[PDB]
């Protein structure tokens, strides 16, 4: 027969020997059997390399514990495929497309290979339509682009997932299109919580969830994103729907790629990352895009290892994004939520020709004041505001008020404080920050600007504290 | 203006989609048409004749690889010495020489330090000759002893080359007796057929390619299965058994290919593996032989490999050179060359 | 309406013209493959850096040539490559088509169009690794290449045939500077004089496709797409394309340079080229070095950038101006690739995020930015008004960091000069207007006006000089100097 | 500019609908023609004029 | 008897020879690239004997188009370059071929570029000053006639400008021969230097050897040896005083590293080759003045990433009599030449050679500048007003001294659009004695910027309104 046999097993990486003329093509899905009673299962290997002599190195989508050399490996003739259609909405799948909430559901659906080329360059059209969220900092300093690519950078425990939940609430609740969520190497209980939350808010019916979480082999963690992307691509192309693609967390995809590369015998790269880090990130990020007339608004949480923003993974991720929101531990320590670093976050559409003259001017003035305040940190941390000139002292007070006012009571923050969130229309934010940067609220106490919404909230809180 | 440009771009997108779809459909239909038409054997003959005409119009060219320069020179000297020595021997004597050479090669396989010492390059050979005589001056004939003396006198790049050389010499001896028998053509054809079948039965070759298993077991397996058959020449059977006996991690089928290569080479011809989807007429075989000899000058022997996937035409190959006249390759080029 | 006849004829051309010639060919076999790499046994006569054909129309380049096999980097698709596949020589080293037809097109590093606008009529072909002009084949850089930016044109002037590095952190305005430079050549192109015309070549390496599309849109709106060619190697491209794109652009520019034309080439950016080459070398299993880079990364960039030259008169007098871009992390110019490229180019414009946030736009860091051509790449009047300016701004920054009447006068003048150089994006300034602005600055005519109004005073005044007294500009634009009569007026 | 964008989107959608209809109704027209293309390609590859 | 190419990996080629015909180490071999576009004759320098008649060699020209198995010829000797008084006035490359006139020098005597350093008995310390006319160099970093001079610095701090200035100030009036070695530098700079030397009429007395930075590693390794061979011929045969300018010597070292791993060497610290110091020492010790025969070598040493702890410059430091260390801080402050007076040194800056007055003035200037460097942080944080009166006056004096060390160089006219200046050593000593004594405190510090002697200082003072 044409079946192959396991020759080497090194963790989640398996060498398979095949009769000549039957060596599977790259990315083909192979099937092997683990028969040990406790761990009995069917391994779905993925051909990663051709080693020669009719040997293929493959990545296991499942743990290989209990696998035996010489076991029979069969080639399906095609790569991993996942179900597609309007039926995938409202259900939970794993990296292989198996439904978890209803096992067996979706076999009869149409199936798409998780590997495909991105849109041709002729199809790509730059997107510049602003996506108003209702968050002052995001609306003002890094507006999101509808159909563009948004990223949420941040170290561990700075609010990436809470911000993703906030954006799901603000953008997905009243969304007329389809939503796709990809849990990539995140908390499993986070996936369960999101499932319950969507089922409660009644947005689940419009959403397809695909989960490969922490307790999975690296192959699953580096292919689950491709599966979710395949569903999103089907919705974008064969249905003309406006898709929403949430990914949490893409750095986990890169890290699983690093693990696999280490197991594949590839020479390491800087910081021990895989040599093909930029390439793989390139294919995955280029598939996630909006073509002419077909819109995907993608939002990705990017984990920053060891609070190091120069790490190769986020550093290479930075280039594929239309809007970037860099959460900072320094801001998070102050209690400012979202912990957005306004001097590092950026949006490609924060220019006068897109956001208008006054919006751009106010954002530029806010950034200038915050940059000046940052430049004085060395002096202030030793001597304080006492040695600064009157101009610098006034600017420091204004900057403290501005940086506090950029915080906001988020909707998703209620579960942590029992305080309902708020939404600020863009015009209100622009007017409020124009007033603040002009010194029209210097008399109010700083705490009046903390974790509030619009100008009415500011007035009420200042009144409560004791100011006007 | 932006809206107008977008409309134009979307029209171009639709145009490109239609081009891709129509091209794919047209190439698929053309492939179906060719596959349907080519089922006629007369069409096969016609395409073979056209390719042979092309070869006739082709411009003629005036243009042991693993062996290194020193190893190649040593092997050339050894084969010259064998030609000088074994020429006067008889069929029984040649068989004895081949058996003794195979036995000494197996002995060299058994022990490693002796092989390392014998094959170690050195300016002088007298110590090596004395070592060989003290080792096996009694268990081998005078001709075999002298051949081994010559083999060890020269130098080889690697230790294994030495034993390889001995193996090579052994094969020559058998081939020589075949020439004495006059059945060189029959043994060549039998070797090619055995190589073909071993290629067709990869599991059998793998079972024969595990040198760890005892040589006797594999040899007996091959004899009862493949080598020992009513319509098998005894010389070919002996050659194949000897080859599998000395199988040091090389595949059985590749070893048989090497045997056929050597058999044709000792006759002066060069083997040309011609892959065809149908058998060629005797006239076709003669024409192909003549044309291939003309381009390559030296006489060539054509070996037909039946392969229906070519859908007519031919795919000739000698050494590292291939003339890919197969229709399937042309179809693939047509599919891959479309806009 | 889509003309069925037109498309039928389009495919008729190929089907009628389809051909395939049997020919003796050296055989190779893919012995192993994976991750954009292959190993091919055979092809004894294969040359180093030779193109190779794998089934499906796939292409590769032979990097490692040893006795056992040939290591090859696959350009484009690689999951089609299989063990045992037949590999064909090409008898050709890497080369690309070249000609004027490439103007206004977007092509992949192989010269194949990707904008979906039809085939490109290639005048000829040019190898990617032809040697740069020798020491005796060049002449001193003497012609300015006006970027339209007051800061660059005054303090770090760029001449034709100069390599100026735009280095800085992400989102500091590097691509903005390069695109502004490309757009400022609109006037030169419209003059129709090949001595004045500058032909641009924008090379995108490892760049998001939508960003390349947006840059192309920006060039289209300003009319720069008439004389600009884009060599695109987006992030989805194989490491081979990312490695080869700068050389493709360099060869396309060299064709024009060796015919008397003046070429501007922008590499956006070389950091991603270096990363792609590192990936190729690591997959090929070559011994790594600093930051896991291959030992020849400096050689890569140096031989790429030395091809930008100003030819002598005997060779045609053409030129190619290089504008490589380098992305730094956390503003560390001490990394490997930034250090190499800084040591390669003829000066660097170092952009800083802090300066950008302060309102200094473009965020040129005067202290550490330089042009090694110097005043030779300026017209006379610009030299007169900027030669001191640059170093005086350096001194102003030093004194401002440090902190009598002289000191306060210096601080005031330096401040006014700083707000003089703040220029909005997509707001090019002709060389005569730049001369008049720097004249306002350095000659003391902005000391009376407050700092906060300097920019406004700079704009309105220029507009006034445009409406009335335009002849002033003419003088500068014609004699390339500020005459005494013109200066007094 | 908002009105211009709205009307641009409107004309874009109408043009897209008409272009989709055009492509759909021209695919059928060229379906009969593609037979000639296939036959001629087969003739070229085979080296003889295959009629089918 | 000829060889054959066996392996090719960039600039390293393995060649197999018949036994008894293996070339000696450093022998030159010839191979043919027959491809029309890149047709040429590769020169391969035998680097290692791998055994089995295999030799590893380094290609001097790019190996593009080379084919395995092509014939390799043994020249029987090392790379030999032409020597004599004919070479003066012509441009050569690392292989001795003439560029300004191809075929010129083929009939000259040829010297192997690999030579042993002079015997230790022939060496002799050099303790004679070489006045240049630059205030900083003359006062704090006196140069030595027949000694080894280096200009250290990072990228673009003024090494090449200072080299050109020294060519203008030393070579023009020089009565002997001059040898310039462009090692791994810009072709544009080489052409500019050639034109400038021709214009100054110094070319007839100068020999230029260029191996540029677009050349392969082998050329960048051997160009310095070729130029030094010409210099050694002039020193040993003609018995003539020689000026040897090398720019940039670090490239030599760098070139070695580029090929170290390919030759099969385990990398040392900071990625440098293990043989860094040994090869550097051989090359440098060949550059020296012997008893009765003088070479006044001047070298530009690139300091990677401004890091003076880098192994390359740190090793190079031991081979110099005088080192002018250019600094990035001084450069960024607008001070030219951007010399670090606290980091530069000279072996003849002692009372017994330069006299008590020169030594005293130099040491006082160094003391003042060191104290100012110490006080910089305090002045930045707590302002100058905090300092004592002694420290305040010392800071003002140090600022004036630090600016006065700057000077308007002739070679820099192309950048400042201004003519250069020359300051006699006596005038420099007088001016700096007065400055250290405080006799110019009443003058604005800006009056000390880019001037020559005291006359220029007075004229600039009256231009600035003050009086000397
Ligand atoms: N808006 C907010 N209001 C109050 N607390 C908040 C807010 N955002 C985040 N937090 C606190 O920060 C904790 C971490 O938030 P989150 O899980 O979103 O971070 P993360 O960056 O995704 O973390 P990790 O790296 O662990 O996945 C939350 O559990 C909550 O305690
Ligand atoms: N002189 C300027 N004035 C105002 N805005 C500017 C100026 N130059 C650039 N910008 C804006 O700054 C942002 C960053 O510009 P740009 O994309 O050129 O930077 P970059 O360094 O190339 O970025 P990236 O890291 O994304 O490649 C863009 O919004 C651009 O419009
Ligand atoms: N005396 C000077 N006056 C003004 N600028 C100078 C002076 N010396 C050096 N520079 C500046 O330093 C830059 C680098 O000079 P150069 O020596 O050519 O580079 P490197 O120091 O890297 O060799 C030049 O572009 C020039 O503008
Ligand atoms: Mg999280
Ligand atoms: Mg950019
Ligand atoms: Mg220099």
């Amino acid at each position: 027969k044409t079946a192959g046999r396991v020759v080497r097993i090194t963790g989640p990486v398996v060498d398979v020997e095949f009769p000549r003329g039957s060596v599977p093509e790259l990315f083909n899905a192979l099937h092997a059997e683990i028969t040990f009673g406790a761990l009995a299962k069917t391994l779905t290997l993925e051909v990663a390399q051709h080693l020669g002599d009719s040997l293929v190195r493959c990545i296991s989508m499942q743990p290989t514990d209990g696998l035996v050399r010489g076991v029979e490996v069969t080639d399906t003739g095609a790569s991993i495929s996942v179900p597609v259609g309007d039926g995938v909405k409202g259900h939970v799948f794993n990296a292989l497309g198996d439904c978890l909430d209803d096992p067996g559901y979706g076999k009869d659906f149409e199936h798409w290979s998780i590997h495909r080329k991105p849109p041709a360059f002729s199809d790509l059209e730059p997107r510049t339509e602003m996506l108003e969220t209702g968050l002052k900092v995001v609306d003002l300093l890094t507006p999101y682009v509808r159909g563009g690519k948004i990223a949420l950078f941040g170290g561990a425990g700075v609010g990436k997932t809470v911000l993703i939940q906030e954006m799901i609430n603000r953008i997905a609740r009243n969304f007329g299109g389809t939503s796709v969520f990809a849990g990539v190497g995140e908390r499993t209980r986070e996936g369960n919580d999101l499932w319950v939350e969507l089922a409660d808010a009644n947005v689940l019916k419009d959403t397809a969830l695909v989960f490969g979480q922490m307790d999975e082999p690296p192959g699953t963690r580096m292919r689950v994103a491709l599966s979710a992307l395949t569903m999103a691509e089907f919705f974008r192309d064969e249905q003309g729907q406006d898709v929403l693609l949430f990914i949490d967390n893409i750095f986990r995809f890169t890290q699983a790629g690093s693990e696999v590369s280490t197991l594949l015998g590839r020479m390491p790269s800087a910081v021990g990352y895989q040599p093909t880090l930029a390439d793989e990130m390139g294919e995955l990020q280029e598939r996630i895009t909006s073509t002419r007339g077909r819109s995907i608004t993608s939002m990705q949480a990017v984990y920053v290892p060891a609070d190091d923003y120069t790490d190769p993974a986020p550093a290479t991720t930075f280039a594929h994004l239309d809007a970037t929101t860099e959460l900072s531990r320094a801001v998070f320590s102050k209690g400012i939520f979202p912990a957005v670093d306004p001097l590092a976050s950026s949006s490609t559409i924060l220019d006068p020709a897109i956001v208008g003259d006054e919006h751009y001017r106010v954002a530029q003035e806010v950034i200038r004041i915050l940059q000046r305040y940052k430049d004085l940190q060395d002096i202030i941390a030793i001597l304080g505001i006492d040695e600064l000139s009157e101009e610098d002292k006034q600017l420091v007070n204004r900057a403290r008020r501005i940086e506090r006012f950029l915080s906001q009571n988020m909707m998703a923050a209620e579960q942590f404080t029992g305080q309902p969130g708020s939404t600020v229309p863009l015009k209100e934010t622009i007017e409020a920050f124009d007033k603040l940067t002009k010194g029209e609220f210097d008399h109010l106490p700083e705490q009046a600007f903390f974790l509030i919404g619009g100008l009415d909230d500011l007035a009420k809180k200042a009144e409560s504290l004791g100011a006007k | 203006a932006q809206g107008a440009q977008q409309i134009q771009l979307m029209r171009q997108q639709l145009i490109r989609q239609l081009r891709t779809g129509l091209g794919a459909e047209a190439v698929n239909k053309a492939a179906e048409i060719v596959r349907a038409h080519v089922a006629d054997p007369q069409a096969q003959s016609a395409t073979v004749d056209r390719f042979l005409s092309e070869l006739e119009q082709m411009a003629p060219s005036s243009v042991t690889s693993r062996l290194r320069a020193a190893s190649r020179q040593s092997l050339a000297a050894l084969v010259e010495k064998f030609d000088s020595v074994a020429g006067g021997l008889d069929a029984d004597g040649l068989t004895n020489l081949a058996d003794e050479l195979a036995s000494v090669a197996k002995l060299l396989l058994s022990e490693t330090a002796l092989n390392k010492h014998l094959a170690e390059p050195t300016d002088d050979s007298a110590p090596k000759v004395r070592l060989l005589e003290r080792l096996l001056s009694d268990k081998v004939s005078a001709t075999t002893l002298d051949l081994l003396r010559t083999a060890v006198s020269n130098r080889w790049s690697t230790e294994s080359n030495l034993i390889d050389a001995v193996e090579h010499t052994a094969r020559l001896a058998l081939l020589k007796r075949a020439e004495i028998a006059g059945e060189v053509d029959e043994v060549e054809e039998q070797l090619f057929r055995f190589g073909r079948v071993l290629d067709a039965e990869p599991r059998l070759s793998a079972l024969l390619s595990d040198y760890t298993t005892p040589a006797e077991g594999r040899v007996a397996l091959l004899d009862k299965a493949l080598t020992g058959r009513p319509g098998v020449n005894q010389t070919a059977a002996a050659l194949l058994s000897q080859t599998v006996g000395l199988l040091r991690g090389e595949r059985a089928d590749e070893a048989v290919i090497d045997l056929a290569e050597l058999a044709v080479s000792r006759r002066g011809e060069v083997v040309a593996h011609v892959s065809a989807a149908a058998e060629l007429s005797d006239a076709q075989r003669t024409r192909l032989t003549e044309v291939l000899s003309r381009i390559y000058g030296r006489p060539v022997s054509v070996q037909l490999h039946v392969d229906p996937e070519l859908l007519g035409g031919l795919s000739i190959t000698v050494g590292d050179e291939v003339i890919d006249g197969s229709i399937a390759s042309r179809l693939a080029a047509a599919q891959t060359g479309l806009p | 309406t889509i003309s069925a006849a037109d498309i039928e004829g389009a495919i008729e051309d190929y089907v009628s013209s389809f051909s395939a010639d049997t020919e003796r060919e050296e055989i190779g076999t893919v012995i192993d493959a994976g991750d954009g790499i292959a190993h091919v046994e055979g092809l004894p006569s294969v040359m180093t850096q030779e193109l190779l054909e794998f089934p499906g129309g796939v292409l590769g380049v032979a990097l490692n040539l040893d006795e056992h096999s040939v290591g090859a980097v696959i350009l484009g698709e690689f999951e089609k490559i299989e063990e045992g596949q037949q590999v064909k020589r090409t008898g050709e080293v890497l080369s690309v088509p070249v000609g004027d037809a490439f103007l206004g097109r977007v092509v992949n590093p192989l010269g194949q169009p990707i904008d979906g606008q039809g085939d490109i009529a290639a005048e000829t072909r040019r190898a990617l690794e032809l040697q740069a002009p020798s020491v005796v084949q060049r002449q001193s850089v003497s012609e300015p290449l006006q970027t339209g930016i007051k800061a660059i044109d005054a303090m770090t002037p760029i001449g034709r045939g100069q390599r100026q590095l735009i280095i800085g952190d992400r989102k500091t305005g590097k691509t903005a500077v390069c695109v502004d430079t490309i757009l400022n050549q609109r006037e030169a192109w419209l003059t129709g004089d090949p001595k004045q015309q500058v032909r641009c070549v924008y090379v995108a390496i490892g760049q998001k496709g939508t960003t390349i599309a947006s840059v192309k849109r920006a060039l289209e709106e300003g009319g720069a797409m008439e004389y600009t060619t884009i060599v695109a190697a987006p992030a989805s491209d194989a490491a081979g394309f990312k490695w080869l794109a700068p050389y493709t652009g360099s060869a396309i520019g060299q064709h024009w340079m060796y015919n008397g034309k003046h070429v501007l080439i922008v590499f956006d950016d070389l950091s991603k080229q270096a990363d792609a080459y590192r990936a190729i070398s690591l997959l090929l299993r070559r011994p790594p070095g600093r930051e896991a880079f291959p030992g020849d990364v400096f050689y890569l960039h140096s031989r790429l950038l030395e091809r930008c030259a100003k030819l002598s008169d005997e060779l045609g007098g053409g030129s190619m101006t290089g504008l490589p871009i380098i992305e730094t992390k956390a503003n560390d110019i001490s990394a490997f690739i930034p250090t190499n490229v800084i040591s390669i180019t003829d000066g660097q414009c170092f952009l800083e995020s802090d300066l950008f946030n302060q309102g200094v736009r473009p965020a040129i860091n005067v202290g550490v930015s330089v042009s090694r051509v110097g005043g030779a790449a300026q017209i006379k009047a610009m030299k007169e008004v900027a030669g001191s300016l640059r170093l005086d701004l350096s001194q102003y920054r030093e004194l401002e960091a440090f902190a009598d009447a002289a000191s306060k006068a210096q601080l005031d003048r330096g401040a006014r000069l700083v707000e003089l150089l703040k220029q909005p994006q997509y707001s090019p300034l002709a060389v005569e207007e730049q001369v008049v602005a720097i004249f306002l600055g350095t000659q003391g005519h902005l000391d009376s006006v407050p700092v906060e109004d300097v920019q406004r005073f700079e704009s309105e005044l220029l507009e006034h000089v445009k409406a009335s007294h335009s002849d002033i500009f003419d003088g500068i634009r014609e004699t390339k100097k500020l005459s005494e009569e013109a200066e007094e007026k | 500019r908002a009105q211009a964008s709205g009307e641009v989107a409107q004309t874009l959608t109408q043009a897209d609908q008409q272009l989709s209809a055009q492509g759909d109704q021209v695919r059928s027209g060229l379906e009969s023609s593609v037979d000639g293309l296939s036959a001629k390609l087969a003739s070229r590859i085979l080296g003889v004029d295959v009629n089918s």
